[PDB]
RNA sequence: UCGCUACUACCGAUUGGAUGGUUUAGUGAGGCCCUCGGAUCGGCCCCGCCGGGGUGCCCUGGCGGAGCGCUGA
RNA sequence: UGGUGACUCUAGAUAACCUCGGGCCGAUCGCACGCCGGCGGCGACGACCCAUUCGAACGUCUGCCCUAUCAACUUUCGAUGGUAGUCGCCGUGCCUACCAUGGUGACCACGGGUGACGGGGAAUCAGGGUUCGAUUCCGGAGAGGGAGCCUGAGAAACGGCUACCACAUCCAAGGAAGGCAGCAGGCGCGCAAAUU
RNA sequence: AAACUGCGAAUGGCUCAUUAAAUCAGUUAUGGUUCCUUUGGUCGCUCGUACUUGGAUAACUGUGGUAAUUCU
């Protein structure tokens, strides 16, 4: 799993190299165009919003 | 049991600098107030037509 | 798709042909679009020559002529009564050319009290209203009575026509096709064919 | 009355009935005006076309169709169809080899005005030519003149 | 006629086989039409708080927060 | 008002109608630069609707090779006609509904066969014929076989697409891509036919 | 250059499998229809922000995926 991340404000991108278990359990069972906080992804985020 | 809720989400224009003028410049333009503004239109329209009445003069002379 | 085509079919003896070509663009036919009452609903179709065909699955309002008093209203259309071609097409209340369709009284009998000054379809229980009787009853000057007074020889309506109003629906035919046309539009019936299609209802019971 | 067989109201499409009038005018007579027009080539359209009372939309007097083509002629044969005929055309092909014509005949189905009557089998008809009323049926009766044995 | 050799076509069980063409019936991919469906994407309102203008309110602006509000695709 | 051999024609008057899957009315481009803060010359695209051109599509009349070891054929599932519709770009059993019982046939229908695309033509010929015309012009059909559609003024298009059947290419085995009856050229078939 | 838009790709080329009043030929009709284009006509005939309006998207920039494509 790679994540394709970007943020629009700032007008930038960055590709991560995920894997954990958890991380992605966040994400599974998930729509496309759904708000998700990022949490489980690393410590840094918290409260970022994805 | 259900879901009888449909949320709303909201779009914001947020703002970056521009490449040639960066985000001071397009402030500085944009916060500047309606005397300032008044003056400059009316100092650039009296100069045109000042040049465009010398260029009347300038096809009447040819 | 549907080929409306000549090609598959006996000759006049009735000898069966082999098809030279296969089917053609042009021959080609459509699913039948059967209209019924409801709220209005259309359906644009681009044709041969690139010209917009307006299909019509559900209307409501279509325009008539009371052609005895050559007037044309446009107005709310009910039920469908009778049609020649097919039983079943009452049944399910489809819109065609030809059928036969009750309509709203109403729109007609203002114009006609509008401009004879004259009850139509009103009870004998006479009961009426200010907007009525001030419409009806009214005030006239000199010209002005003797312009209706002139008209009150002509306006008189067949007997049939005049119960028709008096139970608030019309018997009328439509003359547009809806189907590629996109409006359902005609005329009412009056005297013989009326009289005629009485009979086929009264008939049809 | 008789007049309407069908299912359907029978009309004559291009003639408003229904014109109001007096009580004094109603009492006089119900006659509905004819539509009927003369067709070109010099038939004069028949008597009992312009007085008569029936309804046929594919008629060429009184109805709507153009008479427009070739103009043929034939001798009745077979007239069970409703409104309808079946003529033959008798003419020579020439076989250029031995020199010779042999017989030939074609069936033509054409449509007859019910204003025509007593049209009787083997008597000529002279039929013109319009745009295609059926499957088979592509001409129309113009006018009938008797076999040569008529009384 | 019989006999010998050679070569053609014929009858012949084998419900003989093969292919082609139509077609009865059952099955029915895929488009097209109709009735639905409604993931998502908007717009208008609803308020809160604040800034400018016009007279507690009105016209705007700046954000935000929210409603099974009601509309388009 | 005007027009035809003939209109239910063209034009006129009256009442209304007008599609949210909307009709017309130019929110556009260039080059010259001039005139009394205003005026405009030439063009380019657009556009509803007439008319026109290229057509196209259906009809009319007459014409085709062999066969009876094919004599009756079609019609419950349209055959033939009637009446009203639906569908279509319109005329029409085109299709549905309801009626009628027709229509074709020794003047050869119907069925079968064709080493059958039809013509313009070719070969051969005193006169008459017989045979051949896949092939450069005109018309028709078809793009492996059938079917079904998008797009468009115009295709039921195959150097578009979607299936199924028959074939066949790539694969990391998950998937992807095919259509020479265009030119070359290759295989096969064959007595039989040219340069990537 | 590219990309959006407009237009063209329905012609032309090939072949002769099917196809027997079918194709096709001469003949006629469309008064029973559709017609890009071209040519001429029309284009203040309607009585009811304009000295200029709204949102998006491609090339381009960048982050990518898949063994594979004129994939995205
Ligand atoms: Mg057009
Ligand atoms: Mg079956
Ligand atoms: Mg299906
Ligand atoms: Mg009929
Ligand atoms: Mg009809
Ligand atoms: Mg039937
Ligand atoms: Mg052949
Ligand atoms: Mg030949
Ligand atoms: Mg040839
Ligand atoms: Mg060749
Ligand atoms: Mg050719
Ligand atoms: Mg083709
Ligand atoms: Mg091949
Ligand atoms: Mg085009
Ligand atoms: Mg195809
Ligand atoms: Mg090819
Ligand atoms: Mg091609
Ligand atoms: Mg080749
Ligand atoms: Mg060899
Ligand atoms: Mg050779
Ligand atoms: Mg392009
Ligand atoms: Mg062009
Ligand atoms: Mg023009
Ligand atoms: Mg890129």
């Amino acid at each position: 799993m790679k994540l394709n991340i970007s943020f629009p404000a700032t007008g930038c991108q960055k590709l991560i190299e995920v894997d954990d278990e958890r991380k992605l359990r966040t994400f599974y069972e998930k729509r496309m165009a759904t708000e998700v906080a990022a949490d489980a992804l690393g410590e840094e985020w918290k409260g970022y919003v994805v | 049991x259900x879901x009888x809720x449909x949320x709303x989400x909201x779009x914001x224009x947020x703002q970056r600098a521009i490449t040639g003028a960066s985000l001071a410049d397009i402030m500085a333009k944009r916060n500047q107030k309606p005397e300032v503004r008044k003056a400059q239109r009316e100092q650039a329209i009296r100069a045109a037509k000042e040049a465009k009445k010398a260029k009347q003069a300038s096809k009447k002379t040819a | 798709g549907i080929s409306r085509d000549n090609w598959h079919k006996r000759r006049k003896t009735g000898g069966k042909r082999k098809p030279y070509h296969k089917k053609r663009k042009y021959e080609l036919g459509r699913p039948a679009a059967n209209t019924k009452i409801g709220p209005r609903r259309i359906h644009t179709v681009r044709v041969r020559g690139g010209n917009k065909k307006y299909r019509a699955l559900r209307l409501d309002v279509g325009n008539f002529s009371w052609g005895s008093e050559c007037c044309t209203r446009k107005t709310r259309i009910i039920d469908v009564v009778y049609n020649a071609s097919n039983n079943e097409l009452v049944r399910t209340k489809t819109l065609v050319k030809n059928c036969i369709v009750l309509i709203d009284s109403t729109p007609y009998r203002q114009w006609y009290e509008s401009h004879y000054a004259l009850p139509l379809g009103r009870k004998k229980g006479a009961k009426l209203t200010p907007e009525e009787e001030e419409i009806l009853n009214k005030k006239r000057s000199k010209k002005i009575q003797k312009k209706y007074d002139e008209r009150k020889k002509n306006a008189k309506i067949s007997s049939l026509l005049e119960e028709q109003f008096q139970q608030g629906k019309l018997l009328a035919c439509i003359a547009s096709r809806p189907g590629q046309c996109g409006r359902a539009d005609g005329y009412v019936l009056e005297g013989k064919e009326l009289e005629f299609y009485l009979r086929k209802i009264k008939a049809r019971k | 009355a008789d007049i309407q067989t069908e299912r359907a109201y029978q009309k004559q499409p291009t003639i408003f009935q229904n014109k109001k009038r007096v009580l004094l005018g109603e009492t006089g007579k119900e006659k509905l005006p004819r539509y009927y027009k003369n067709i070109g080539l010099g038939f004069k359209t028949p008597k009992e076309a312009i007085e008569g009372t029936y309804i046929d939309k594919k008629c060429p007097f009184t109805g709507n169709v153009s008479i427009r083509g070739r103009i043929l002629s034939g001798v009745v044969t077979k007239m069970k169809m409703q409104r309808t005929i079946v003529i033959r055309r008798d003419y020579l092909h020439y076989i250029r080899k031995y020199n010779r014509f042999e017989k030939r005949h074609k069936n033509m189905s054409v449509h007859l005005s019910p204003c025509f009557r007593d049209v009787q089998i083997g008597d000529i008809v002279t039929v013109g030519e319009c745009r295609p009323l059926s499957k088979t049926v592509r001409f129309n009766v113009l006018k009938v003149t008797k076999a040569a044995g008529t009384k």
